């Protein structure tokens, strides 16, 4: 049951490379693709993300895409850069100039066919393809515009497969590129319609965690992506290790997505405590549980206590008592009862995986489908409107052949997503 | 009088593994299928031949088919301890499961393997000289356990007519469930199979979980712990078919008493004793003790309160060192002391069977080995409480159409939901009507 | 005995038919869901043409 991974653009390639590094370490796969680990858990579902080659080598089922060569040259020289299949690198020369229209309709469209060629060569040797995961940013041009283009073309060729994204949302705390709201709004318009599940990885939240919680006074992309890759590791543990719950993309979607458009998840990670506070606060199951339901541990900048949960998946990792996990999960639900909609019974599911992330005895990862995600969409919506009402920078998009109406429609779709979250928040049994 | 077992989806398969392992130990059948005590090579008409065929090389082969829409649970049967007991062809897998979606098990994925499953069951039926019926094991909650089972039972009614079909059905609990949509799947499959099933024994995972925690002192029961207890209950029920003896009363005869109207076909099983080795030591549990325990609600396989409904039948299936005299004295004690009200249109006597073969336990298990055990099967109106709990969960979600798009996307319609739910409301009402007094 | 045969045959029949009707309705419904999806996706390829065309002017 194979997944095919695509990473597009700088952000997409940067966090995708880290994902492959982290999960390769967890599965005992070295930079040459050789297995050199201790435990049979590591190979049992290796085929989900890796093809096996001659020489007992494991090769990521991964496709690397950009409209410029730079980041992919970096990827190839990165740690684990020689593990990817050479033929799986598809790049143009142009760049997209932080312009969604260029990624989606112009330069991206010229390259998308050669990407699809490689997607199909990977898909066709799968025993039973589950679907696709895409990593990209929404705020630039290629991950945003070409990524959402790829999604729609893949969905045409594989309409009954699951489409999952890890989508990095822009924040003025990390990038000052003024057109980011335009590109994110246009991209969300696509995601709403064409993905089954999207992890909202919000740069605002990654910045706040690094700065406020971990006390990094000048967060780098490296610091942000360390959190992202930890989160990505957590939210894919159920796909990659033997287990009962959410063991495949479609089972995850059936448990997490009650209405097709409401498929935007708030991810979380515990623990997130400074080295300095660690001298005082012990790392325990109650601590993880309390932290994973706290807004400061969320990787989208939304306070769940400002909305209600439709569905939650809680994954614990490491050696710990199942009994204690069950008790804490019951306790945290009882203490937060009001924030779980009554009309979906038993809407929080819990798994435990024996293998902890590197450098921790235990962790927890949270995946919430909360109506408070509306706060991320409203933030983007307000930055979008402040520009669009003065028609700022529109010429960059209309000169690629777009008209105003496509912008009005994308805004409208996103405002309707917000309203739909509100409706389910306000609905009673 | 052969019985063919069909194990569907994860729960069905894993409970099947535990049941066949126990049956092998009860009968002296080794993991290669050899049975030295059987002196007729290549066949016979012994009581254990209801459940096992024989090859000329002396292998005793379960009359069983295991089917799952993905391979990883059945692959553990294929490579594990009892791998040689089964022909490859009795273990059948697809590649992609039903993703907790009844619609996928019944239609989208199910329809691709159904013909092959029916073809394998036919090869079993063809070796039988007097097939009596099927036993079908499955979850309510999974997409395969729910929707593939429904499909199979409809197809079996077509291919074998009115041949009896019994179910062992695993009713969901939150402590071990894996899908939010289990209530949907439960009501969809219950509605679909209701006219195709002659008798169904529901097993509430939460009652089993609680018995494991409370009586076996297991802190956090696994499926392996649940399944070992479940197999003891299943074995109690099928023992009448697999062993002989003058006081052994066949399951079909109990069923005559258990099923007053075709729809009212869900007995409540209660089993005793469930005790740990540490507690069983220096402690003999008498016939009176185990019988008393069958009227304790905490020992029931489905959480409900029989003291607040009415009985339409009570059957006691004993195993081991039990004589009628002790049974009669225990029943008489219980009649004077317990909350046992029958509907006015049914006789109030208990029906008793005794199989002398002592109960057995699997090595490395949790249950003490005991000299005598009992499974009570009662038909009480209280079992409808279990349908009421599931119906309410269905209603909360369905009023908002939560998750319904996953089913509609696989070709289902809203009408199928409301039809299923209406059938359940009618069944709840059937249970109310049979317990009202005659005018 | 003829009544018993007749009711057995009638139960088989009605079950065979209900199941063929359910399977057909299911098949058509699912195919229509797919065809609607594909048609939304083709409307997008068309709009993408119109954009690259509008650019050329
Ligand atoms: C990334 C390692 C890296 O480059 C820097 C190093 C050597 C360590 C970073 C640790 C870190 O970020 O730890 C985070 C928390 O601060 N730790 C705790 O809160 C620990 C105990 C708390 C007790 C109350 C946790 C994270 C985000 C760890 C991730 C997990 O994935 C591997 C990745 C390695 O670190
Ligand atoms: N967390 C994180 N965000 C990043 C990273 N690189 C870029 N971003 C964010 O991504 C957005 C910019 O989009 P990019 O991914 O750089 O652009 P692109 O997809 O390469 O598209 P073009 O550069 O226009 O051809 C901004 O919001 C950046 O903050 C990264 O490594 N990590
Ligand atoms: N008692 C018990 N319950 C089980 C076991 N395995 C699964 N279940 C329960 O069955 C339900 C889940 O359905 P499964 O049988 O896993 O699913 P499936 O039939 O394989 O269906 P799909 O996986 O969706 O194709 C939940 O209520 C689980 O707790 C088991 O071995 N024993
Ligand atoms: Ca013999
Ligand atoms: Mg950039
Ligand atoms: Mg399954």
């Amino acid at each position: 049951r194979e997944i095919v991974h695509i990473q597009a653009g700088q952000c997409g390639n940067q966090i995708g490379a880290k994902f492959w590094e982290v999960i390769s370490d967890e599965h005992g796969i070295d930079p040459t693709g050789s297995y050199h680990g201790d435990s049979d858990l590591q190979l049992e579902r290796i085929n989900v993300y890796y093809n096996e080659a001659t020489g007992n080598k494991y090769v990521p089922r991964a496709i690397l895409v950009d409209l410029e060569p730079g980041t992919m040259d970096s990827v190839r020289s990165g740690p684990f850069g020689q593990i990817f299949r050479p033929d799986n690198f598809v790049f143009g020369q142009s760049g997209a100039g932080n312009n969604w229209a260029k990624g989606h309709y112009t330069e991206g469209a010229e390259l998308v066919d050669s990407v699809l060629d490689v997607v199909r060569k990977e898909s066709e040797s799968c025993d039973c393809l589950q679907g696709f995961q895409l990593t990209h940013s929404l705020g630039g041009g290629t991950g945003s515009g070409m990524g959402t283009l790829l999604i729609s073309k893949i969905r045409e060729e594989y309409p009954d497969r699951i489409m999952n994204t890890f989508s990095v949302m822009p924040s003025p705390k990390v990038s000052d590129t003024v057109v980011e709201p335009y590109n994110a709004t246009l991209s969300v318009h696509q995601l709403v319609e064409n993905t089954d599940e999207t992890y909202c990885i919000d740069n605002e939240a990654l910045y706040d965690i690094c700065f406020r919680t971990l006390k990094l006074t000048t967060p780098t992309y490296g610091d942000l992506n360390h959190l992202v890759s930890a989160t990505m590791s957590g939210v894919t543990t159920c796909l990659r290790f033997p287990g009962q719950l959410n063991a495949d993309l479609r089972k995850l979607a059936v448990n997490m997505v009650p209405f097709p458009r409401l498929h935007f998840f708030m991810p979380g990670f515990a623990p997130l405590t400074s080295r300095g506070s660690q001298q005082y606060r012990a790392l325990t199951v109650p601590e993880l549980t309390q932290q994973m339901f706290d807004s400061k541990n969320m990787m989208a900048a939304c306070d769940p206590r400002h909305g209600r949960y439709l569905t939650v998946a809680a994954i614990f990792r490491g050696r710990m008592s199942m009994k204690e996990v069950d008790e804490q999960m019951l306790n945290v639900q009882n203490k937060n009862s009001s924030y779980f909609v009554e009309w979906i019974p038993n809407n929080v599911k819990t798994a435990v995986c024996d293998i902890p992330p590197r450098g921790l005895k235990m962790s927890a990862t949270f995946i919430g489908n909360s109506t408070a995600i509306q706060e991320l969409f409203k933030r983007i919506s307000e930055q979008f409107t402040a520009m669009f009402r003065r028609k700022a920078f529109l010429h960059w998009y209309t000169g690629e052949g777009m008209d105003e109406m496509e912008f009005t429609e994308a805004e409208s779709n996103m405002n309707d997503l917000v309203s739909e979250y509100q409706q389910y928040q306000d609905a009673t049994a | 009088r052969e019985c063919i077992s069909i194990h569907v989806g994860q729960a069905g398969v894993q409970i099947g593994n535990a049941c066949w392992e126990l049956y092998c130990l009860e009968h002296g059948i080794q993991p290669d299928g050899q049975m030295p005590s059987d002196k007729t090579i290549g066949g016979g008409d012994d009581s254990f031949n209801t459940f096992f065929s024989e090859t000329g090389a002396g292998k005793h082969v379960p009359r069983a088919v295991f089917v799952d829409l993905e391979p990883t649970v059945i692959d553990e049967v294929r490579t594990g301890t009892y791998r040689q007991l089964f022909h490859p062809e009795q273990l059948i897998t697809g590649k992609e499961d039903a993703a907790n979606n009844y619609a996928r098990g019944h239609y989208t994925i199910g329809k691709e393997i159904i013909d092959l499953v029916l073809d394998r069951i036919r090869k079993l039926a063809d070796q039988c000289t007097g097939l009596q019926g099927f036993l079908v094991f499955h979850s309510f909650g999974g997409g395969t356990g729910s929707g593939f089972t429904s499909l199979l039972m409809e197809r079996l009614s077509v291919d074998y007519g009115k041949k009896s079909k019994l179910e062992f059905s695993i009713y969901p609990a939150p402590q071990v469930s894996t899908a939010v949509v289990e209530p949907y799947n439960s009501i969809l499959t219950t509605h679909t199979t209701l006219e195709h099933s002659d008798c169904a024994f529901m097993v509430d995972n939460e009652a089993i979980y609680d018995i494991c925690r409370r009586n076996l002192d297991i802190e956090r029961p696994t499926y392996t712990n649940l399944n070992r207890l479940i197999s003891q209950i299943v074995s109690s029920i099928t023992a009448s078919l697999r062993f002989d003896g003058a006081l052994n009363v066949d399951l079909t005869e109990f069923q005559t008493n258990l099923v007053p109207y075709p729809r009212i076909h869900f007995p409540l099983a209660t089993y005793a004793p469930v005790i740990s080795a540490e507690k069983a030591y220096h402690e003999q549990l008498s016939v009176a003790e185990i019988t008393n325990a069958c009227f304790e609600p905490a020992n029931q396989m489905v959480k409900c309160d029989p003291r607040h409904g009415k009985y339409m039948a009570c059957c006691l299936l004993y195993r081991g060192d039990v004589v009628p005299k002790d049974v009669n004295a225990a029943i008489a004690t219980i009649k004077t002391k317990r909350s046992i009200q029958f509907v006015d249109w049914c006789p109030t006597g208990f029906k008793v069977g005794i199989n002398y073969q002592p109960p057995t336990v699997v090595p490395g298990g949790d249950l003490a080995k005991v000299q005598r055990a009992v499974c009570m099967l009662s038909n009480t109106t209280a079992i409808a409480e279990a349908w009421a709990r599931l119906d309410h969960k269905f209603d909360l979600m369905y009023a908002k159409r939560a998750f319904v798009h996953w089913y509609v996307g696989e070709g289902m319609e809203e009408g199928e939901f409301s039809e299923a739910r209406e059938d359940m409301a009618a069944l709840e009402k059937d249970y109310e009507e049979v317990g009202v007094d005659s005018v | 005995i003829q009544k018993a045969i007749e009711e057995n045959n009638n139960f088989i029949k009605m079950a065979k038919e209900k199941l063929a009707q359910k399977m057909e309705s299911n098949k058509e419904n699912r195919e229509a869901h797919l065809a609607a999806m594909l048609e939304r996706l083709q409307e997008k390829d068309k709009h993408a043409e119109e954009v690259r065309k509008n650019k050329e002017l």
